[PDB]
């Protein structure tokens, strides 16, 4: 089907890459 | 009220806890310490923690974004009654920029706590001491808790420290400068003189000093009930970033009004315009420097305390970084301060000290009258004695009472022969002489313990050539050889040969005064001179070793290579300051003055042209007579200068004669009669270990260690907040002009809008806020000693060059690095780019449901603004990727990036933030009707990878051309 | 900047501070720099229109359901006229008649262009594939007869003239899109009309109720007799291999509607492929509102 494009894929990965750039963020911060 | 000065010391006895004598007690101690409150005077309170969090939240620049949340919410409150169907859009609008003032707010406030807690750590760190004379046996408290009833002894230089009633002074004159307004000391004595209770002598007053004198006195109040307990800024760098705040906000604000009435001739809606009109002025101002100047400020201040370099105001940050001239003295700062006996001169032989257990016997332990006469003149005139537990404690160590001359000599008395105390109480001292610093003169006249001589002897010591003329005669073998031509020749011989290796001098001299000056009976004083004083019985010479300190000779060198021009004033030999200056090197070889060539070429000094001489040893005689234009030239055609034989008194017509020059003059003083030099200064530095308390209430320094190197580290601590805000500064203005540019290019090609406001508040929130602050915490490139030193008044901040890089050069690529991903989205999706050049007219009206594309297909109004806001979601995507490389290029300003890592724990949190800010707004569910932002394709996050990739190759290749042509057009014209 | 003293010197020939062989060479480097600048930036572009296809866009989610129009433009779905006064419904008929210049029986005689597709719904006819293998593609030629009362082979004012006004609904064009009718269950689709399956049914009513009692009666004309698209057209094959495609037309006409009210109607489509919105009040569906002053 070419008028379709789920967006739940892309949103679980964007938000799974969020989460983690937010944790390691955190973990180089306080890291001191 | 009346203060107990008109009642004498028997009511002192009878008006406080019977002590007058031997200390108070403990028990007491902690009575009077309950009864009275501590002696801290009490502060006034200031605002408390919610005020200063409501001049953060509805402070200056942010009262726009809460006026514009107020009219959405009254625009959504308009429609929800006068309307069917409301569509509450204006709702979230209202709650985004009302989310933007929260977090705004409490990142400025994060930034401003931060910084007042630690600049109020200062205090406490260099705390109080007081001398009490507790039952103990004299000791130094924290000064911040004595009691009414001590006894305090308070001396020469210290600060008095509650409210005293004088006992027994030697002289102490205090001065009553800070609750009178006189200039002049006052006498102070136990006696009652003036009817008045204020201008009287019975009693000493709180934040006072007694300059010259000892003085011993009892406490009557502290804390805040003594007469100074009752009654009752800017810096350079920021009244800087202040006019260039107001320059920009004027700029701003003119691109912001003039965009306000251009969109409304583009059918705007009021409230749209502005909103937009807001979020322009709001994100075109850096609002955030003015914190970021604090962060750089105080921060730097905590790490000069972490290297034992304290400031006593933030005012005096700035200014030690632009230092070019710095006039330390000799002793204590430059050399250790800590000197042993070397090389003895006596009978026409240079002999050694052998201080050390290898007992060499250089003629000593043994008899030979000469050097037992001379060890008797170097035994009974050392006014130092020695403290408990010391007696049983080997010669590598001994605690001693006294200054460094006489603790030195002291060590070899203690060595060589015997004790001390057993030798002072054979040779009685009759009269003292205390250390005079006009002709230098000890003297101390003894007599016979029961017998020795019918001639009683009396001693002379100090400097050698000020006693030349007072002592002329040897002691060979107990012969008094009289004056002889080539024996001063030989003495002279001795002088030069004992001063060339960097040694201080001591002469010695005694006499054998017969029993018709005083019998055995009533002996004679020394205060009225009935002496024979010239041609006396001279024995000879013992000179002392100083080692420099530690980090001293690369600390001169780096010195040297930061075009910083050190000068020494010492009070010593003009040879043994050359020597000194040359161990250390202050003369480096290569350099030399007029004596070196004149006895280089064996032409006489007095007609050597005193131009190809480009070091210079002044003594300090001819500086009383000479005038002000042969010291502005003195200090003018030389390089290496050297004060010997100088007062610290005439130390201030040096640091004005540095100052008309044009020079920030770093001055270190630890006496009394320095505080009219220090603060005349453009900055003092006061001594931590030595020095008294006036020389540190004037000083805007002080050295915690008494090193000389940490002055030159706090050189280089200085320097480091110009090159950290002119990197905070470049990369904070490179977001202005893609913020700037799609409304511009929305007008002239009528192309359809690149990008909106909310998020231009988005671009702004994100990429502005943190790691903006993050390049404060910058290490130190490579050359920040070796560049010269900034003038502060033809080198700014902000230049040309700074302007035209990030308005002109990096800011153009983030523009294009936008346009490219906004092309690349309406080219997928059916909108060719040269079909886009006047699709502007149709691509706004709510009312046309039918929009070709090249395709041919046919578009709703709402199905192209979906696209629209895709387009504006992902020009906020690609700012944040080439925020990315602006970070990493802006973070050095010569140096590759290769050379300098990432050490800095807080940018790559930057980046982190960044990057998971934009993902999260783009790919959360809800933000499609909230934020209208849409989530992007995985291969749409790649398209402003060229261009960030271009920015940093392109920073990397012309920092390239700065280092490797140094003085070019590229350093000329883009080294900002 | 201070004022003469800086605008110009004469004793080392400095304008604005900067000699006139200084100018030269900060001009020349903004003008290379820029000239480097719009290159790679042309150079991008022409890179990434290389990956685009010149038949088929590379995403088509963002006009999936399509959108439905009717053809005299108006301006806040609002249409307002005296029929006893040529200058109130002089734009409608202009529009219209704008419109149907392309449908006109002398604008469709190339018969090497067009082609004669069945007077009966029919099943959708695939020309071959988006790859140019056949050149240009052929097109069903539609007559203007099929909207009988409603074209301009007799009242030229389109029934404004005469109280009852008559607009022309289209759906809009979707590259590579053939709509799906519904199925036939007789519980499926609402409420009930002539079902048929070749055609994609519209339907238009009042929106409240009592609108639903002023409306009056509403006649529809199009291919047959059962209301909707016909399907022998579609789907679009894009205005490359297409041009002068003609999109199947539907003419409603409002025979009997209420004096000096307004009326609000809807019209929708139904089918598989066809979806509603709630944000986008054109998609799949429009509304219009009618106010004959008498
Ligand atoms: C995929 C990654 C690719 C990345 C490519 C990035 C390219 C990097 C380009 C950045 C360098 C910026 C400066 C370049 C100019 C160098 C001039 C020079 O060498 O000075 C010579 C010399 C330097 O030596 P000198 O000046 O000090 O000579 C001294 C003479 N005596 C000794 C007598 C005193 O300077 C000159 O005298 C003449 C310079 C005149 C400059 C005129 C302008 C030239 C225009 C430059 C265009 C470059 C734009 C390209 C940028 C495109 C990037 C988007
Ligand atoms: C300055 C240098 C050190 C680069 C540092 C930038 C960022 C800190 C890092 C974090 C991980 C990297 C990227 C690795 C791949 C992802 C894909 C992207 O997620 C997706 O693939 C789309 C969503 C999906 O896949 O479902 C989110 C951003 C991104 C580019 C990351 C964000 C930015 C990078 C370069
Ligand atoms: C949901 C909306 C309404 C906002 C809700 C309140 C905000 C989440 C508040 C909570 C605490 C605030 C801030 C207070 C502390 C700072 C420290 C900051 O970290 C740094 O400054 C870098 C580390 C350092 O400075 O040493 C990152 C998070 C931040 C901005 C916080 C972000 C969120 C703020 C504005
Ligand atoms: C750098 C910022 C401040 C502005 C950059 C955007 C430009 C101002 C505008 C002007 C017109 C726009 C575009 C409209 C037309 C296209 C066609 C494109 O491809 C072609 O030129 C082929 C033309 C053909 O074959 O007919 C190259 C230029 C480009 C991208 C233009 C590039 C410049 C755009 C984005
Ligand atoms: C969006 C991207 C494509 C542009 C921004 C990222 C930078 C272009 C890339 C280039 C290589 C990356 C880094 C890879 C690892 C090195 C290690 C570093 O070397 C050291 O650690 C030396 C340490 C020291 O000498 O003290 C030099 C810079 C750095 C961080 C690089 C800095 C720049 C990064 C993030
Ligand atoms: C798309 C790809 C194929 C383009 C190629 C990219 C270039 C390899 C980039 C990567 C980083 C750039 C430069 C940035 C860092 C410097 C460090 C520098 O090393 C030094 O320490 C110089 C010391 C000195 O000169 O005193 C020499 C290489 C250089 C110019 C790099 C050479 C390669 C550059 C031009
Ligand atoms: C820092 C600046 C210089 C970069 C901006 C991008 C390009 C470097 C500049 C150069 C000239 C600009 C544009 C000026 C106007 C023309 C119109 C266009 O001519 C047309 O065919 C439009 C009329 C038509 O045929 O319908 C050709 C390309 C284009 C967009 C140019 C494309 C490239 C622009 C945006
Ligand atoms: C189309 O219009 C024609 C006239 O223009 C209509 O024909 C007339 O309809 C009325 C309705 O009662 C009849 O009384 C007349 O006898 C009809 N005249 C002719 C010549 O047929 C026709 O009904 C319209 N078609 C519709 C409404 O579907
Ligand atoms: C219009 O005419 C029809 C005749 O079939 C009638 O049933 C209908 O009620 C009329 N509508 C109005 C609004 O008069
Ligand atoms: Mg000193
Ligand atoms: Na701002
Ligand atoms: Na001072
Ligand atoms: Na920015
Ligand atoms: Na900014």
């Amino acid at each position: 089907d070419p008028f379709y494009y789920d967006y739940e894929t892309v949103r679980n990965g964007g938000l799974i890459f969020a989460g983690l750039a937010f944790i390691v963020g955190l973990l180089i911060l306080l890291s001191r | 009220s009346m203060d107990d000065h008109k009642l004498s010391l028997d009511e002192l006895h009878r008006k406080y806890g019977t002590d007058l004598s031997r200390g108070l007690t403990s028990a007491r101690a902690a009575e009077i310490l309950a009864r009275d409150g501590p002696n801290a005077l009490t502060p006034p309170p200031t605002t408390p923690e919610w005020i200063k969090f409501c001049r953060q939240l509805f402070g200056g620049f942010s009262m726009l974004l809460w006026i514009g949340a107020i009219l959405c919410f009254l625009a959504y409150s308009i429609q929800a009654a006068t309307e069917e169907e409301p569509q509450n859009d204006n709702l979230y609008l209202g709650v985004v920029l009302s989310a933007v003032v929260i977090i705004t707010g409490c990142f400025s406030y994060y930034q401003e706590a931060k910084s007042s807690k630690i600049m109020e750590s200062f205090k406490n760190m260099v705390p109080q001491q007081a001398l009490v004379i507790r039952n103990g046996e004299k000791m130094s408290i924290n000064a911040e808790e004595v009691v009414v009833g001590d006894l305090v002894e308070v001396k020469g230089g210290d600060r008095i420290p509650a409210d005293l009633r004088i006992i027994s002074a030697n002289g102490c004159k205090v001065d009553n400068s800070s609750l009178t307004g006189e200039s002049e000391p006052q006498t102070r004595s136990p006696d009652f003189t003036n009817e008045n209770p204020l201008e009287t002598r019975n009693i000493a007053f709180f934040s006072t000093n007694c300059v010259e004198g000892t003085a011993r006195g009892i406490v009557v109040y502290t804390g805040d009930r003594t007469v100074m307990g009752r009654i009752a800024g800017q810096t350079p760098i920021a009244a800087e970033i202040e006019h260039f705040i107001h320059i920009i906000t004027g700029v701003a604000v003119f691109l912001g009004v003039s965009f306000f009435i251009l969109s409304l001739i583009l059918e705007y809606t009021w409230l749209e315009a502005v909103i937009f009109l807001i979020g322009i002025i709001v994100a075109n101002v850096p609002e955030g420097l003015l914190a970021t100047v604090t962060v750089c400020l105080t921060l730097t201040a905590k790490r000069m305390a972490r290297k034992n370099c304290l400031v006593k105001n933030l005012e005096a940050v700035e200014t030690l970084g632009s230092t070019s001239t710095i006039c330390s003295d000799k002793t204590g700062t430059l050399t250790q301060n800590r000197m042993t006996v070397a090389h003895m001169w006596f009978d026409n032989q240079i002999h050694e000290a052998d201080t050390t257990e290898n007992q060499s016997g250089v003629s000593f332990d043994k008899t030979s009258a000469t050097w037992l006469a001379l060890s008797r003149i170097a035994g009974l005139c050392n006014r130092a004695v020695f403290q408990a537990n010391q007696e049983n404690l080997p010669i590598l160590k001994r605690a001693v009472a006294g200054d460094a001359s006489e603790s030195a000599l002291l060590k070899c008395i203690e060595l060589c022969c015997g004790s001390v105390k057993e030798m002072r109480e054979r040779y009685a001292k009759i009269v003292e002489i205390p250390f005079n610093s006009t002709n230098k003169y000890q003297l101390s006249i003894h007599k016979n313990p029961n017998t020795s001589e019918p001639q009683h002897l009396l001693v002379m010591k100090g400097a050698p050539e000020r006693i030349l003329d007072r002592c002329s005669s040897i002691l060979l073998h107990g012969k008094e050889q009289p004056l002889d031509e080539e024996l001063k020749d030989a003495f002279q011989n001795a002088y030069l040969e004992l001063g060339g290796l960097g040694e201080r001098v001591l002469g010695f001299c005694h006499l054998f005064l017969p029993d018709e000056q005083f019998p055995e009976g009533f002996q004679f004083d020394t205060d009225d001179v009935n002496f024979p004083i010239d041609n006396l019985c001279f024995v000879g010479l013992i000179s002392m070793i100083d080692p420099p300190r530690a980090a001293v000779p690369d600390a001169v060198g780096k010195c040297r290579s930061a075009g910083i021009k050190v000068i020494m004033v010492t009070g010593d030999h003009p040879i043994t300051a050359k020597a000194i200056a040359k161990g250390v090197g202050i003369i480096s070889e290569g350099n030399e003055t007029v004596e070196d060539i004149a006895a280089r070429l064996n032409i006489p000094v007095s007609q050597v042209n005193p131009r190809d001489a480009k070091a210079c040893v002044v003594h300090g005689s001819d500086l009383k007579d000479m005038t002000s234009e042969q010291l502005d030239d003195i200090l003018k055609y030389h390089t290496e200068i050297v004060f010997a034989r100088t007062s610290p008194q005439q130390k201030l017509i040096i640091v004005e004669g540095c100052q008309r020059q044009g020079a920030i003059v770093a001055v270190t003083g630890d006496g009394v009669n320095d505080s009219p030099a220090l603060k005349k200064a453009d900055i003092g530095v006061a001594m931590g270990i030595a020095g008294s308390d006036v020389s540190k209430q004037a000083a805007d320094m002080i050295l915690l260690d008494d090193n000389f190197a940490s002055i030159v580290t706090g050189v280089e601590e200085g320097r480091l907040i110009f090159d950290n805000l002119k990197k905070s500064i470049a990369y904070t203005l490179t977001s202005n002009i893609p913020e700037i540019t799609p409304f511009l290019i929305f007008i002239i090609a009528n192309i359809p809008l690149p990008l909106g406001t909310v998020t231009i508040l988005c671009i702004d929130l994100g990429t502005d806020m943190v790691p903006a602050i993050s390049l404060a915490y910058e290490q130190a490139e490579s050359d920040i000693m070796k560049r010269q030193p900034r003038n502060p008044k033809t080198d700014k901040l902000v230049n040309e060059r700074l302007i035209s890089m990030a308005y002109g050069q990096i800011g153009m690529i983030q523009a294009l690095g936008g346009f490219f991903t906004y092309f690349v989205i309406l080219a997928e999706n059916g909108f060719l780019p040269i079909h886009l050049l006047g699709l502007r007219v149709d691509w706004d009206d709510r009312w046309i449901n039918d929009v070709e594309d090249s395709y041919g297909q046919q578009w709703t109004y709402e199905q192209r603004k979906i696209v629209e806001f895709t387009c504006h979601t992902a020009f906020f995507v690609s700012i944040v990727v080439v925020q990315w490389a602006d970070l990493v290029i802006c973070k050095t300003r010569r140096n590759s990036v290769f050379q300098q890592g990432m050490k800095n724990k807080i940018l790559i949190f930057g980046l982190f933030e960044e990057t998971a800010l934009a993902a999260f707004l783009s790919y959360c569910p809800g933000m499609g009707v909230a934020l209208r932002m849409y989530p992007l394709k995985p291969t749409w996050w790649f398209c402003a990878f060229p261009y960030s990739l271009l920015i940093f190759v392109y920073d990397e290749v012309r920092k390239l051309i700065i280092r490797r042509r140094p003085g070019g057009w590229v350093e000329k014209e883009t080294y900002y | 900047g201070s004022w003469k003293k800086f605008i110009w010197n004469s004793e080392k020939k400095e304008f604005l501070g900067r000699t006139g062989g200084s100018w030269f060479k900060i001009l020349l480097f903004y003008v290379i720099f820029y000239g480097c600048l719009a290159g790679i930036f042309i150079g991008t572009i022409q890179v990434m229109l290389l990956t685009i296809s010149e038949f088929k866009p590379t995403y088509q989610d963002r006009v999936a359901p399509p959108g439905l129009t009717q053809i005299p433009q108006i301006q806040k779905t609002e249409i307002s006229f005296r029929p006893n006064d040529p200058k109130s419904y002089e734009a409608y008929v202009l529009n219209i008649v704008r419109f149907l210049e392309k449908y006109k029986d002398s604008a469709q005689r190339d018969d090497m262009i067009f082609e004669d597709c069945g007077d009966v719904p029919s099943e959708p006819k695939e020309r071959g594939d988006f790859n140019h293998e056949r050149g240009e593609r052929k097109v069903c030629r539609f007559k203007l007869e099929w909207l009988g009362n409603c074209s301009g082979l007799n009242d030229e004012t389109y029934g404004y003239k005469e109280g009852k006004p008559c607009i022309i609904i289209k759906l809009n064009r979707v590259l590579g899109f053939k709509p799906k009718p519904p199925k036939n269950e007789s519980l499926e689709t609402y409420p009930v009309m002539k079902y048929n399956p070749n055609v994609l049914p519209v339907q238009c009513t009042g929106k409240r109720d009592e609108d639903k009692d002023k409306v009056g009666n509403v006649e529809y004309f199009g291919l047959g007799n059962s209301p909707g698209f016909p399907l022998q057209y579609y789907p679009y094959y894009g205005k490359l291999l297409q041009p002068k495609y003609l999109q199947p037309l539907l003419a409603v006409q409002f025979t009997n509607l209420t004096m000096d009210t307004e009326i609000r109607i809807e019209c929708k489509a139904y089918g598989e492929n066809i979806g509603y919105s709630e944000k986008d009040r054109f998609q799949g569906r429009f509304d219009v509102k009618i106010e004959v002053k008498s």
